[PDB]
RNA sequence: GCUUGUGCUGUCUUCGUCCA
């Protein structure tokens, strides 16, 4: 999440987070909520857009 | 299982005569066993046997 | 100072943002943040900063130097020479300022790693020492009889496992409870296999990945004070046997280890979380050495 | 070695709920999630299944008169701040006023003193950004008329040099798509542009 | 807060329907 890359063993690694789309939810800045796959475009810096592939936080 | 509704069904797995009946549902209940899984893990109980 | 990339990527919520627009930072102060420092460096690497070290009397030292070189003609060949002298002097400064910013820079660099260092140190040595659990009427280092129980996650669906270990450090007796854990059967069959069998653990250790575990910590709580259940002294008020929860990063790993699949080919992974914690409460030293390499991607 | 550490309440916490103290604590917005709508209360779950609730006097603004069920419904995520956290049960209260969910936009406590932080810098990028934002993008208007012509005001009176007295020529106005200014010649090398405020219109491109 | 359930053979044979 910091935007850093790392490399590690596959025994290192604690767990994948299952979320379910209860948890995995997504608010945007005017505050519709935008759900998984969906695309959005960043409101200022670059401005780039993409499509959703995973939330959190 | 079947996309239909099984609450029709009796006890037994039957429908009874003089049910309405319409497209789809459910008139006769069968179960084959099938090898369980690793699902004895954590699961009360409720795992697909 | 702050690139174009600096400009853009420098974000309110960024790490880097404490320091998007620092200025006049004492350097003895430094030493004291390491992780700061760290973090501006980490930035400057990332081709979004630029970290500049001046001094407020830099014209002081250059005024002083010159009039140490300086002649004291006051001739127009006199004024000449000075010229010259002043010039090449400033042209002197000029190439000699980068290398000493790059020693300071090396300096405090190597300052803040090793600060950091010692308190990475620290940090580590205050979480891998604690004696094993000390049951009551027992001197301290004595190996407890330990009894784990875990669910996981609480979706419905989601069974109690219990595993006790003994002193010996063997796993002595694995149990399922299939039924729901807030059922008068749940609480039955758990104080039948805590009385019945003799296992007489010395204490009980919960742990889980959601909050769900909380409400199994306090029914089991709820159950440890309803039914009495103290504990065994070999041979007078008995004491009742301890429910805790239990740090599971060791377990966590644990769980997913081939070594658990080699020392136990025919158990599920839940058997394995519970063992893992079972031995922490045992001996924490010995779990965090199984971790081998993984040890060092534990937040420390 | 020192005994066996027992994990107290905040160590609990952020075993359980993967999240830190300082990560939630009084005055943070999260994106809960709406499970039960009440007249008096919503109880709502974050995305850390920590249980929240509101009482009544902060799910609807203090001036608005409406219904909680209405304005809100099961399913419907909102954001919300903390407002208190029961960290030993778990359990938090939020509110939904936009005195909260909006005005808190620089809640990082970095030491913003002129001595040692560039504030005039980060003010003017402030205003630099802003102006971007306030940066748009235009284009022409195209419109289908046998005496409409694209053509500036110079452009249309040169136009109507050629013609008589009385010929007339439309093109797109300076005061928006919603006007439009009309040049008829009104004397040899006199020319009068009217201007025309359109009402209902279907499209900027339509008439 | 207890939360909803998605998948179907194949190969022969026969008997039919509408044109022809």
């Amino acid at each position: 999440s910091d935007g850093k890359l790392l490399s590690l063993p596959p025994v290192s690694i604690y767990s994948k987070l299952n979320l379910n789309p209860n948890q995995q939810i997504a608010i945007d800045s005017n505050g519709v909520e935008v759900k998984v796959g969906d695309t959005v475009r960043e409101f200022t810096g670059e401005r780039r857009q993409g499509t959703i592939l995973h939330v959190y936080r | 299982l079947k996309h239909g509704t099984y609450e029709k069904l009796d006890e037994d797995g039957l429908i009874a005569p003089g049910v309405r009946v319409s497209g789809d549902d459910i008139i006769i209940g069968k179960t084959t066993p099938i090898p369980p899984d690793t699902e004895e893990l954590g699961q009360r109980t409720k795992y697909h046997t | 100072e702050l690139t174009e990339r600096g400009k853009l990527q420098i974000e309110p919520e960024s790490p880097y943002f404490d320091f998007k627009y620092a200025k006049n930072r004492p350097i003895s102060a430094l030493t004291a943040t390491p992780d700061l420092y760290l973090r501006m460096i980490q930035a400057e690497n990332d081709g979004l900063v630029n970290i500049k070290v001046e001094l407020p009397m830099l014209s002081t030292v250059v005024d002083h130097f010159y009039n140490i070189l300086k002649s004291d003609g006051t001739s127009e060949i006199s004024e000449k020479w000075n010229a010259l002298r002043n010039d090449a002097w400033k042209q002197s400064l000029d190439k000699l300022i980068p290398l000493v910013q790059l020693n300071v820079k090396e300096s405090i660099r190597r300052d803040c790693e090793r600060v950091l260092y010692f308190q990475v140190k620290n940090s580590f040595t205050k979480k891998i020492d604690q004696a094993p659990y000390q049951p009551p009427t027992y001197a301290k280092g004595t190996i407890p009889r330990v009894l784990t129980l875990s669910f996981g996650e609480g979706n419905r669906g989601d069974a109690v496992l219990g595993v006790f270990m003994d002193d010996s450090g063997d796993v002595k007796s694995q149990i399922k409870f299939d039924e729901d854990f807030q059922s008068r059967d749940f609480s039955d069959s758990l104080t039948r296999y805590i009385k019945s069998n003799n296992i007489n653990p010395d204490i009980i250790g919960i742990s889980g990945f959601n909050i769900h575990t909380k409400k199994l910590f306090d029914k089991v709580n709820e159950l440890v004070n309803e039914e009495r259940l103290t504990i065994e002294y070999d041979n007078s008020d008995k004491h009742l046997i301890r429910v805790i929860y239990v740090n599971d990063e060791t377990a966590r790993l644990y769980q997913h280890s081939s070594k658990s699949s080699a020392e136990y080919p025919n158990r599920p992974q839940l058997a394995k979380y519970c063992i893992g914690l079972a031995k922490y409460i045992q001996s924490p030293l010995l779990e965090y050495l199984a971790l081998d390499e993984s040890m060092y991607s534990l937040h420390i | 070695r020192r005994d066996f550490h027992i994990l107290n309440e905040a160590e609990i916490f952020q075993l359980l709920t993967r999240e830190t103290v300082d990560s939630f604590r009084k005055g943070m917005v999260i994106p809960v999630y709406v499970r039960k709508v009440e007249s008096s209360y919503m109880s709502v779950s974050t995305q850390s299944l920590i249980a929240g609730n509101i009482q009544r006097q902060d799910i609807l603004e203090p001036n608005d008169r409406r219904d909680p069920r209405e304005v809100y419904s099961v399913g419907q995520t909102v954001r919300a701040c903390i407002l208190d956290v029961d960290y030993y049960n778990f359990k938090c209260q939020l509110s939904l006023l936009r005195q909260f969910t909006e005005n808190q936009v620089a809640g990082l406590n970095v030491n913003r003193n002129p001595k040692f932080w560039d504030i005039e810098s980060e003010n003017r990028d402030r205003q630099e950004e802003i102006d971007k934002q306030r940066e748009e993008s235009r284009e022409s208007r195209v419109i289908k008329h046998p005496f409409f012509h694209n053509m500036k005001s110079k452009e249309a009176e040169d136009y109507l040099a050629a013609r008589p007295v009385g010929d007339v020529v439309i093109r797109p106005s300076s005061k928006g798509s919603n006007h439009i200014t009309i040049s008829w010649k009104v004397a040899p090398q006199l020319y009068q542009h009217i201007d025309v405020l359109e009402e209902n219109k279907d499209d900027a491109n339509a008439i």
